[PDB]
RNA sequence: ACGGGGCUAAACCAUGCACCGAAGCUGCGGCAGCGACGCUUAUGCGUUGUUGGGUAGGGGAGCGUUCUGUAAGCCUGCGAAGGUGUGCUGUGAGGCAUGCUGGAGGUAUCAGAAGUGCGAAUGCUGACAUAAGUAACGAUAAAGCGGGUGAAAAGCCCGCU
RNA sequence: CCCCGGCGAGGGGAGUGAAAAAGAACCUGAAACCGUGUACGUACAAGCAGUGGGAGCACGCUUAGGCGUGUGACUGCGUAC
């Protein structure tokens, strides 16, 4: 019972390089240089869904502090002023209505600046 | 109609004859040939065996005019090596390649 | 004896070529680590 | 739905003049960059450039606290060996003035090709006179 | 002395972007017989400048 | 492998990969690492256990209507168109027949059946039993079984 | 000899209230292991508690390849194996469908047996790169011209130096 | 058999054959490697060359919009096995 290898190992090679399409020289090419970049592929994109919930969370905060600043108030006491006033609107929506909806921004610093003073 | 003559196996390296067949490329076929005739290469005179060729095709097998001919693909492809051996010193043998190349115009009106 | 190389069946004994303390410039003070 | 990124195509920008007289350097260059950069705008996008452009007028006229005048000392090299070469913040003044407000702010600039593009906003100027009347800039009392 | 690294097909490319030949621009014409030549040679038929030079 | 035992080159000094001899599986033409020899597939069976298996296994064919009982089954002349309109007669295509001693009319008539085996009692064994749609059995051949089986 | 810019606080001490900050904790959705109790199981489901970083190493469960039986069956010139694309699908090894190429083989299911899976061993054999159109073209005794032949002559033939 | 070519090599027709990209360097014809064409990017820009975000352009769709494919300016993180 002989078993030839070329048809099995010729699609295990074929299926690395259809995922190392784009990359650059041998990365795309030859396959003992695309698998070790499909797997450092692998790595970074696990690292990355954990890294995208903090660069957004750091874009929204900057939006909203830009657009409190324009209402005069900084970001620390307008997060206090909301929670005081007990309003749970987290922080993607309130950088989307200060983009989008400026009135309605407005209307929540005078909330914010209301259960402070 | 496009119409194709090839030089296959002809004993240079496609890396010398492609030198000359990016002189022709896009010409109309009286103007090729004369950049053939005044360049001081080999490989002009094996690309302008070839042209030659594939305007005597287009006027024979395809009833083409020869004023309106313009060189449309000219590639160079690479060809079989021949192995020979170089006796160097001490001893030691080094391995020699004899390149080939395909060469091959393609003439249109088109 | 190297008696089968395909490579270079001319040659039997070829380490006058590589192996540096056993070429014709091979000089003994480079092994100077003594 | 996708958080909203600026679009370069569509950025708007102004104009603005500021006189730097009797000014703290560094209090005023953190003021200058974050106008540049866009930190102002709530259209704030960190890979597009959204700021402002900012006319600064007597660049010759900023002030230093403590013994900063005579002690502050700019240094760079010149790429030959034995080429570090020094000066005081008086002689920056002295001789090329509108440099100290530059080198400032490009200190607090990202680095990278899009914070060069943030720093060629801003233009300064070592008297109070600016030749960007056609642009209309808007006085910022910063 | 000799590569730590095998160079790339792009750095191959990159050095013979200067290898490329130059074509011959204006063959003149013979005022007498009407033959194409280079610039101060003979033709092939031995014509120079309007005369017959070489009567081969 | 034929081959000499002589090392193809020398231990050190050449820049290259240590070699013994030419015959060694890592070289193409060497030997086969761990090539193997003529075997005997053959297992034990105890006889208790042949016997057990047996009779589950005629338990079956009564249990899934497999098995015929009849006290005739021969032919006449050993002839092939004999038998073959004879199991026609019966609805029998492929089907295992066990007579109690063999006729050579029926051992010769079914030689060319290529769905059709004639066997005597003694002859049986599990997996026929198991390949075969239909098993018929003569009378004199089923109580050669039973004495068979205990 | 602040990470830098810069700083007379943007430094230090004391007190206070905010906010940022991790794969920690919470929220929502999903998978799996080990206990406990049960619509009742026939060995699976339901409820609940808890657990799930991992080398050496121990335990458990699977994928795929070639060959044998099932198979004188089933699929296939109305196109098999192989090759090359695309779509769908599974937690994974993988699976399924189909366009083009190819031109005669392939094989379900449940079992059985292994030359059963490769990136490394200065592994072995073949093919092809790189340096690179780079070094070199083998004695520094030496060539010049006219004619001939030829598709083509610095090198061949003839002649004179 | 005709044509180019040195009464070459090589090729284009014609013809045979189910097929000549089955043409004798001959079944199938993978990969490394080398070219031609097209779309997009690229000549103020610093590093394991990806990954997360993302504008513009091109080509397909199908609509009272924004999806698919290719490319990837700019930007966070990131020193192969
Ligand atoms: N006795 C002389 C044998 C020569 C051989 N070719 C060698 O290289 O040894
Ligand atoms: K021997
Ligand atoms: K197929
Ligand atoms: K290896
Ligand atoms: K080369
Ligand atoms: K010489
Ligand atoms: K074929
Ligand atoms: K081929
Ligand atoms: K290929
Ligand atoms: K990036
Ligand atoms: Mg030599
Ligand atoms: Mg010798
Ligand atoms: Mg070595
Ligand atoms: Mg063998
Ligand atoms: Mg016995
Ligand atoms: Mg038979
Ligand atoms: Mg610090
Ligand atoms: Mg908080
Ligand atoms: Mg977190
Ligand atoms: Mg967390
Ligand atoms: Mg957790
Ligand atoms: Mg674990
Ligand atoms: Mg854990
Ligand atoms: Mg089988
Ligand atoms: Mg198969
Ligand atoms: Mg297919
Ligand atoms: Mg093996
Ligand atoms: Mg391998
Ligand atoms: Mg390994
Ligand atoms: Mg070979
Ligand atoms: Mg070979
Ligand atoms: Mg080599
Ligand atoms: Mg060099
Ligand atoms: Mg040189
Ligand atoms: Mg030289
Ligand atoms: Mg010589
Ligand atoms: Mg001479
Ligand atoms: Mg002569
Ligand atoms: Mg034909
Ligand atoms: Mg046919
Ligand atoms: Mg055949
Ligand atoms: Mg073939
Ligand atoms: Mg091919
Ligand atoms: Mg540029
Ligand atoms: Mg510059």
């Amino acid at each position: 019972a002989r078993v030839k290898r070329g048809v099995i190992a010729r699609a295990r090679h074929k299926k690395i390089l259809k995922q190392a399409k784009g990359y650059y020289g041998a990365r795309s090419r030859v396959y003992r240089v695309a698998f070790q970049a499909v797997i450092k592929a692998g790595q970074y994109a696990y690292r990355d869904r954990r890294q995208r919930k903090r660069q957004f969370r750091q874009l929204w905060i900057a939006r909203i502090n830009a657009a409190a600043r324009q209402n005069g108030i900084s970001y620390s006491k307008f997060i206090n002023g909301l929670k005081k006033a007990s309003v749970e609107i987290d922080r993607k929506i309130l950088a989307d209505i200060a983009v989008f909806d400026k009135v309605a921004f407005t209307a929540l610093v005078e909330k914010a600046k209301a259960a402070l003073a | 109609m496009e119409t194709i003559a090839k030089h296959r196996h002809a004993r240079s390296s496609a890396q010398k004859v492609r030198l000359v067949a990016d002189l022709i490329r896009g010409k109309k076929v009286s103007q090729a040939l004369d950049i053939l005739t005044y360049t001081n290469k080999k490989a002009a005179v094996l690309v302008k065996k070839v042209l030659e060729s594939a305007i005597a095709n287009a006027e024979h097998n395809d009833g083409a005019d020869i004023d309106d001919l313009k060189v449309t693909k000219i590639f160079v492809d690479e060809g079989p090596s021949m192995k020979r051996i170089m006796p160097r010193a001490k001893g030691r043998a080094d391995r020699i390649l004899k390149r080939t190349s395909h060469i091959t115009v393609v003439v249109s009106d088109r | 004896m190297e008696n089968n190389s395909r490579t270079m069946p001319h040659i039997r004994r070829t380490t006058h070529i590589m192996k540096f303390a056993h070429r014709n410039s091979f000089d003994f003070h480079f092994f100077n680590a003594r | 739905m996708k958080t909203f990124t600026a679009k370069p195509e569509t950025v708007k920008r102004d104009w603005y003049v500021v006189d730097a007289t009797g000014k703290t350097l560094g209090r005023l260059a953190t003021e200058l960059a974050r106008r540049l950069r866009g930190k102002h705008k709530a259209e704030y996008t960190p890979h597009v450039d959204t700021g402002d452009y900012i006319i600064v007028l007597n660049a010759d006229k900023v002030a230093v606290t403590g013994n900063k005048r005579t002690d502050k000392v700019y240094y760079h090299h010149t790429g030959h060996i034995g080429g570090i070469k020094q000066a005081t913040f008086e002689e920056m003044i002295a001789r090329r003035p509108e440099r100290v407000i530059e080198i400032a702010v490009k200190g607090m600039l990202p680095k990278g090709p899009l914070g060069r593009a943030m720093f060629r906003k801003l233009k300064v100027y070592a008297g109070n006179e600016h030749n960007h009347a056609a642009q209309q800039p808007q006085v910022l009392d910063i | 002395a000799v590569q730590q690294n095998k160079p790339t097909r792009s750095k191959r490319g990159m050095r013979r972007s200067h290898d490329a030949l130059t074509a011959v621009t204006s063959l003149s014409v013979d005022k007498t017989s009407g033959e194409k030549h280079l610039r101060h040679h003979i033709t092939a038929d031995g014509y120079y400048r309007g005369r017959k030079v070489i009567a081969k | 492998v034929t081959g000499s035992g002589k090392k193809p080159w020398r231990q050190k000094g050449t820049g290259r990969a240590r070699s013994g001899s030419i015959k060694s599986p890592i070289w193409r033409s060497g030997g086969v690492t761990f090539a193997a020899r003529p075997q005997d597939h053959s297992q034990k069976v105890n006889k208790k256990m042949y016997r057990g298996a047996l009779k589950s296994i005629l338990s079956e064919l009564v249990r899934q209507d497999r098995l015929i009982v009849v006290e005739k089954f021969s032919v006449e002349a050993p002839k092939t168109k004999l038998l073959a309109q004879k199991l026609k007669d019966m609805a029998l295509e492929d089907v295992l027949i066990i007579t109690g001693e063999l006729d050579e009319n029926l051992f010769l008539a079914a030689r060319n059946l290529h769905k059709v085996d004639v066997r005597d009692a003694t002859g049986i064994d599990p997996v026929s039993l198991i390949a075969f749609d239909k098993v018929v059995m003569t009378a004199d051949a089923v109580k050669q079984v039973e004495e068979m089986l205990a």
